[PDB]
């Protein structure tokens, strides 16, 4: 049948510095330029996108990592790195080294996401090769959302600023973390942003009434657990809209083109390629999973 | 040849060439004298002829 | 049969190309050794007084 | 006779899908002797040849398409056809025993009803597969409503390309595949691709370069817009080759058509239909592996794309703006 195999060549001697924390992660995923057996170390970084001097801009690091295929390491060599390949649809071993840590089980779900927390502990510099390699970080796939839901708030309210706890900190259940923002380049993070000001306020004109008008029954008496972000006061805005009367024929038309539009929003909220995972080991750390395609 | 630096490989590679025949033409006139035809085809029956 | 027997002279030498695109890479890659081991003259003379 | 029929026994049972992996616990480790084709690293020699690798060339992967069998009218389908067109499903209703209606792409061309300038070379061919665009548009009456609300990329299912197909004079049968490389019927052990009309794609990946990375794939993606053209709405089919995954086209679709979303929304300030609204969407037609070279032809002139190794993988519509 397939095989799947890529052995890297390089030029010069590794120390024994550098080894230690290659051999360290022996299972995990960098993603990788072309589809050959031999290949040049200045693909196997995700670096060649984000490097020190060059100001990095993790939504076009985002939009690179899913153009790119992704391989899974096998061995460190003192000479050449050897590496395994990941194609659609591949049942396949991974193994979870990654450092700001979570925890996976059976049955779970996966994706692929730049290094957002701690990029000097995420990469590794070659001294003796000077070309730097950087790791990508798998997530599952509600925080996979979270930290992307976060970081498109926070450009929005860097540019009214032309502070930080509410802005740079994701939120999970029982822990907090911190985005790593000190040199971000908004421009390719903005052009997201302009197309959410397209969907955005064509949905603000097509709202049912209806709807609105359950909001104005429900959040002044009948407090209910998920409706704590009004605080127990309507906006001033749902009760300007509301003066016309209700009829069912108008929001037919409305809510089915209020379902169209949400089919959209998928495709401005898109992770990378993802990762299904079966069958997941605990104290071994290995799992069992399907590559997905783009 | 195969290499170890890595850029591409290269698949075998074949041509197939044409060619052609030019052909030429050849003349070169050749004169007779209208009257030396005309005593050949009759017979000699004098010792002048 | 010609058909058969004309695929089994195009697999061949699609795999004699294989190996002798491989011999090939003997001969570049010890010249490639050689050649990083090797100072000019200009350097190296005045190193051998 | 029977000679002809020793044929049809070697034939059906070298031609099957593989047994299933069961042996008996009491045989012993022979079962590691019956797993051939998960064996992937054959030995070479100093001089090796087809006698020690004809068992390396005998396990290949198992690939078997799901054809399709539609029986279409003589005057919708074209009689003529470059064999390897795209097609559509349109459905209404079943309103006959087993009635079917098939749209190629120039056909399409055709009921919407465009200016001669956005395609400027099957404007020709097309106005000569069939009459002035009557013919075609007495079978669906609704072309006026289906285009204002909305519901016409509701009501295509994306085929694939052409495999066979036998004409008659007034039912015009069609083989059609699907989920990958249909087999071609004519000449053997050949493997039929995807034509598309060089007037109808846009390619998306196109630099200088003034670096993008390679990959095993490339999604041809299918585009349909509602517009409005004389006061009259219409629409517009236009094609994708990209491999850039499916979070930049859709904001490398609206950098294309942005001059067709300003035009139509200067005449909503008048009057805002929620049925107006909806303007296109976008199906994914299947994946193209990499580097294959989309060869140009001529056909009549008409230039005509082709794609080697082309497999097809149906998508849904998603409503882009």
């Amino acid at each position: 049948a397939l095989d799947k195999s890529i052995v890297v060549n390089l030029t010069s001697r590794l120390f024994a510095d550098e080894l230690a924390a290659l051999q360290s992660k022996i299972g995990s995923v960098l993603p990788l330029g072309d589809c050959h057996r031999l290949q040049n170390i200045q693909a196997l970084g995700l670096g060649c996108v984000c490097s020190r001097e060059t100001s990095p801009d993790y939504i076009q690091i985002m939009q690179y990592l899913s153009k790119c295929t992704l391989a899974v390491l096998e061995e460190v060599r003192p000479d050449s790195l050897r590496l395994t390949r990941m194609d659609p649809s591949d049942n396949l071993q991974i193994k979870n080294v990654y450092a700001p840590f979570f925890q996976w089980d059976s049955n779970t779900q996966l994706a692929v996401l730049p290094p957002l927390f701690s990029r000097k502990d995420s990469t590794i510099v070659l001294e003796s090769n000077g070309f730097d390699i950087v790791f990508p970080m798998v997530v599952p796939q509600q925080l996979g959302h979270a930290i992307l839901q976060q970081l498109l708030v926070y450009h929005i309210y860097s540019k009214i600023s032309a502070l930080d706890l509410y802005t740079t900190n994701v939120s999970f259940m029982g822990r907090t973390y911190r985005l790593d923002v000190d040199n971000t380049d908004p421009r390719t993070a903005l052009r997201v942003l302009d197309d959410l000001s397209m969907y955005l306020c064509i949905l603000s004109a097509l709202v049912p009434r209806g709807c609105l008008r359950l909001l104005t029954a429900l959040v002044r008496h009948d407090r209910h657990p998920l409706t704590e972000v009004f605080e127990g006061v309507v906006p001033d805005e749902v009760t300007r809209i509301d003066l016309d009367q209700l009829s069912v024929p108008d929001d037919i038309t409305r809510m089915r083109v209020m379902f169209s539009y949400l089919q959209s929003l998928s495709s401005i909220f898109n992770l990378g390629p993802r990762l299904h995972v079966y069958a997941y080991s605990a104290e071994t750390l290995a799992a069992s999973c399907w590559y997905s395609p783009r | 040849i195969a290499h170890g630096d890595g850029r591409r490989p290269n698949k075998q590679r074949q041509y197939i060439v044409m060619k052609a025949c030019n052909k030429h033409h050849i003349g070169a006139e050749i004169e007779l004298a209208a009257a030396d035809i005309e005593l050949l085809f009759a017979e000699k029956e004098t010792p002048l002829d | 049969f010609t058909e058969y027997a004309g695929a089994i002279k195009t697999i061949t030498s699609a795999l004699q190309f294989g190996m002798d695109a491989l011999e090939r890479g003997l001969v570049d890659t010890v010249l490639a050794v050689k050649l990083r081991h090797a100072p000019p003259v200009f350097i190296l003379k005045t190193l051998g007084d | 006779q029977a000679e002809n029929a020793a044929r049809l026994g070697r034939q059906v049972l070298g031609l099957l899908p593989p047994p299933t992996h069961r042996v008996s616990l009491t045989r012993g480790p022979e079962f590691a002797r019956g797993v051939r084709d998960l064996l992937s690293k054959y030995a070479a020699s100093t001089r090796p040849t087809v006698g020690s690798l004809h068992e390396a060339l005998r396990q290949a992967p198992f690939r078997q398409p799901t054809y399709g069998d539609f029986l279409v009218y003589s005057q919708t389908f074209s009689p003529q056809e470059p064999l390897g067109t795209f097609l559509f499903s349109f459905k209404q209703e079943d309103n006959g025993s087993s009635m079917d209606m098939l749209l190629t792409p120039t056909s399409l061309f055709m009921l919407s009803g465009m200016e001669a300038a956005k395609a400027p070379q099957t404007h020709k061919v097309a106005g000569v597969w069939y009459g002035s665009g009557s013919g075609l548009a007495d079978f669906i009456p609704n072309l006026s409503e289906l285009m204002d609300t909305g519901e016409f990329h509701t009501l295509l299912t994306p085929v694939g390309p052409m495999v066979q197909s036998v004409h008659s004079t007034f039912v015009t049968k069609v083989t059609s595949a699907m989920k990958g490389v249909g087999l071609a019927r004519d000449e053997p052990r050949a493997h039929v691709g995807l034509t598309l009309p060089c007037d109808m794609l846009v390619d998306l990946d196109e630099s200088c370069p003034m670096r993008e990375p390679a990959g095993l794939n490339v999604t041809i993606y299918a585009s349909l817009v509602y517009l409005r053209v004389n006061q009259r709405p219409s629409m517009a089919l236009t094609f994708f080759q990209s491999g850039k995954g499916f979070a930049e086209v859709v904001a490398m679709i609206k950098d294309h058509f942005t001059d067709v979303i300003r035009t139509k929304y200067i005449q909503l300030r008048h009057e805002l239909y929620i049925n107006r609204l909806v303007f296109g969407a976008v199906c994914t037609l299947g994946t193209v592996p990499f580097d294959s070279h989309p060869v140009h032809q001529s056909l009549n002139s008409l230039p005509v794309l082709v794609f080697a190794n082309f497999e097809a993988a149906c998508g849904p519509w998603t409503v882009f703006l």
